[PDB]
């Protein structure tokens, strides 16, 4: 009754909040071409700060990815990844 | 003595092992359903109302009635336990983090109160922490182990037998007058939701249908990416589809076909994939996340909050990848091919955008996105966890063109590239000027341009990528 506003709203979804998806933006917008050497070197700076937050794993933990992924038997990279 | 049984993800009547133990002798029975975000989340909403509609039309044939009630259960319990002198609680067992935590602090509650609480398990087919246990207090890190470990498990017993005239048996449910406007089922259009313009269910939610499903899915068993009469998956994460009763039925159905008493897990692979993602994660409170996820590799992903807006919108620029967010949008369900496709746009592929942002999009619009499962695949699709072998990212042109080549799904839910041909329909960006006037539409006005060079996105986060997995 007495409860002031009482009008409630469903707001936006979270991506359209965090962001603003100008009217240009949903038809003009285009991610801008990258150096891949710059793109690169900053990544391996933001990858040593996550080094020992990576996954570790223990002896039957290891064995177990063997079965699956052929990379953690040779040591080399995903199929997939190299491309 | 009173009882109460507590509906969240057990929406059905068939194999309730946790609402028919409450009934074997108690006096009274009710049951209850606590239901305390956004716009384009409406499916799944509609979905769930369905179900309780369904749900209340199965009560009222036992002359019993569903209750539903807004807020906190924190709040509401407590004095339902007074209002009511309830002595017996049952609740369908939840593995999930969250639901563990808001579980234990509910019953915490009511042992305090003077209330038994009784859990069974009736979400899963096995129990989920035995699992783990004969691995080695670890859930599995891969699907290959877990189905060597439920090979290594006695056989699941029958599921609970349905709650029917006799499970009642002079049980009464106190359905007094005035229950409507206030136990009653709201809709959509009193939880907030614009609905003028909303279409019909094309996932109709209920027990009933989801009952119909199964047995028009069996019929069909002893390409497309349009969403199947005798699709199951929504149904499975809402509890409208037990899925013991769904392993049972697929066991005896494959025994009458054949004479082999030792069923593949090829027939099972619906429900054992389903179950995986259950189990990493029930002991895994930031399965979720990244940052502190113990199996989960740290990706220094890009942040650009405008570009997960074109992708989640659907309007990125290419007919492909804006087709399936539409159909998310508007259907609540896309194929799962569909889900490998943008899930590549968006992380691994193009965009270098986290899962956890593509984790969030699908928990509001995609109908069986449930916590662990959702969570789990976006890591797999994003080669962020190893639950499963790699796979090459799908190109987003040349991948549907040979799953239909008029682009008849890219028409069906993109009207604004109905002009376009067979040539220029996955590529509108490279067609002539000429011939975007006479489709009336022009590429950047009626409809986005490509919002990047797929060509350099892709080299471009291949070769990150090769740098990530070979520092690990």
């Amino acid at each position: 009754e007495s409860e002031h506003f009482i009008k409630c709203v469903l707001q936006d979804p979270i991506w359209l909040l965090m962001a603003d998806a100008d009217s240009s933006v949903m038809m003009t917008y285009q991610l801008p071409s990258r150096n891949l050497e710059a793109v690169l070197k900053e990544d391996r700076e933001k990858l040593k700060l996550l080094q020992k937050l990576q996954p570790r794993f223990t002896e039957s933990q290891k064995q177990e990815l063997r079965e699956v992924h052929q990379w953690m038997q040779t040591g080399g990279l995903p199929a997939a990844i190299d491309v | 003595v009173n009882a109460v049984h507590w509906f969240r993800k057990g929406l059905r009547l068939h194999d309730n092992p946790a609402l028919k133990e409450c009934i074997q002798g108690a006096d009274t029975i009710r049951c209850v359903y606590i239901l305390d975000s956004s716009n384009v989340g409406i499916n799944r909403w509609r979905f769930l109302l369905q179900c309780l509609e369904d749900l209340d039309a199965n009560l009222r044939k036992l002359n019993s009635r569903l209750f539903v009630i807004r807020g906190q259960p924190a709040d509401v319990f407590p004095r339902l336990f007074k209002e009511w002198n309830i002595t017996k609680l049952s609740i369908e067992y939840d593995s999930e983090p969250f639901g563990k935590e808001r579980d234990a602090a509910i019953k915490k509650l009511a042992t305090e109160a003077g209330v038994e609480v009784i859990v069974r398990i009736s979400h899963t087919l096995y129990d989920l922490d035995k699992i783990i246990e004969l691995n080695g207090g670890q859930p599995p890190l891969t699907y290959k182990r877990f189905q060597t470990l439920v090979s290594k498990m006695e056989p699941l017993e029958m599921p609970a037998d349905t709650i029917t005239s006799d499970v009642i048996g002079k049980c009464m449910t106190p359905l007094s007058d005035d229950h409507d406007e206030k136990y009653g089922v709201p809709s959509l259009e009193e939880l907030g939701f614009d609905t003028d313009g909303l279409s019909s269910a094309v996932w109709p939610g209920g027990e009933t249908e989801a009952l119909t499903r199964l047995e028009r899915h069996l019929e069909r068993k002893a390409n497309s990416l349009l969403a199947s009469p005798t699709g199951l998956s929504p149904y499975l994460r809402f509890g409208c589809l037990s899925c013991r009763l769904f392993y049972f039925k697929l066991t005896d159905l494959y025994k009458k076909v054949k004479k082999n008493s030792s069923p593949p897990l090829s027939l099972y692979g619906q429900l054992l994939w389903r179950e995986f993602f259950y189990t990493a994660a029930t002991n895994n409170p930031r399965f979720d996340k990244m940052e502190g996820n113990p199996i989960c590799v740290q990706i220094p992903w890009d942040k650009n909050p405008e570009a997960l807006a074109k992708w989640a919108e659907g309007r990125t620029g290419f007919p492909w990848i804006d087709a399936i967010m539409t159909q998310l949008r508007q259907e609540g369900w896309i194929h799962h091919l569909a889900r490998h496709a943008v899930a590549c746009f968006l992380t691994r592929g193009d965009l270098w955008i986290s899962w956890e942002e593509g984790m969030k999009v699908f928990e509001e619009l995609l109908l069986d996105a449930d916590w662990s499962i959702n969570a789990g695949s976006w890591m797999w699709l994003s080669c962020s966890s190893f639950f499963q072998q790699f796979f090459h990212c799908y190109c987003p042109v040349g991948f549907g063109r040979r799953t239909d080549p008029n682009g008849d799904y890219i028409r069906r839910y993109l009207p604004v590239l109905r002009g376009f041909p067979a040539k220029y329909i996955y590529d509108p960006w490279n067609a002539p000027e000429g011939i975007q006037k006479v489709a009336k539409c022009l590429i950047g006005v009626n409809y986005p341009k490509p919002m990047v060079n797929h060509a350099e996105a892709s080299r471009l986060n291949i070769e990150r990528m090769k740098q990530i997995y070979q520092q690990l």
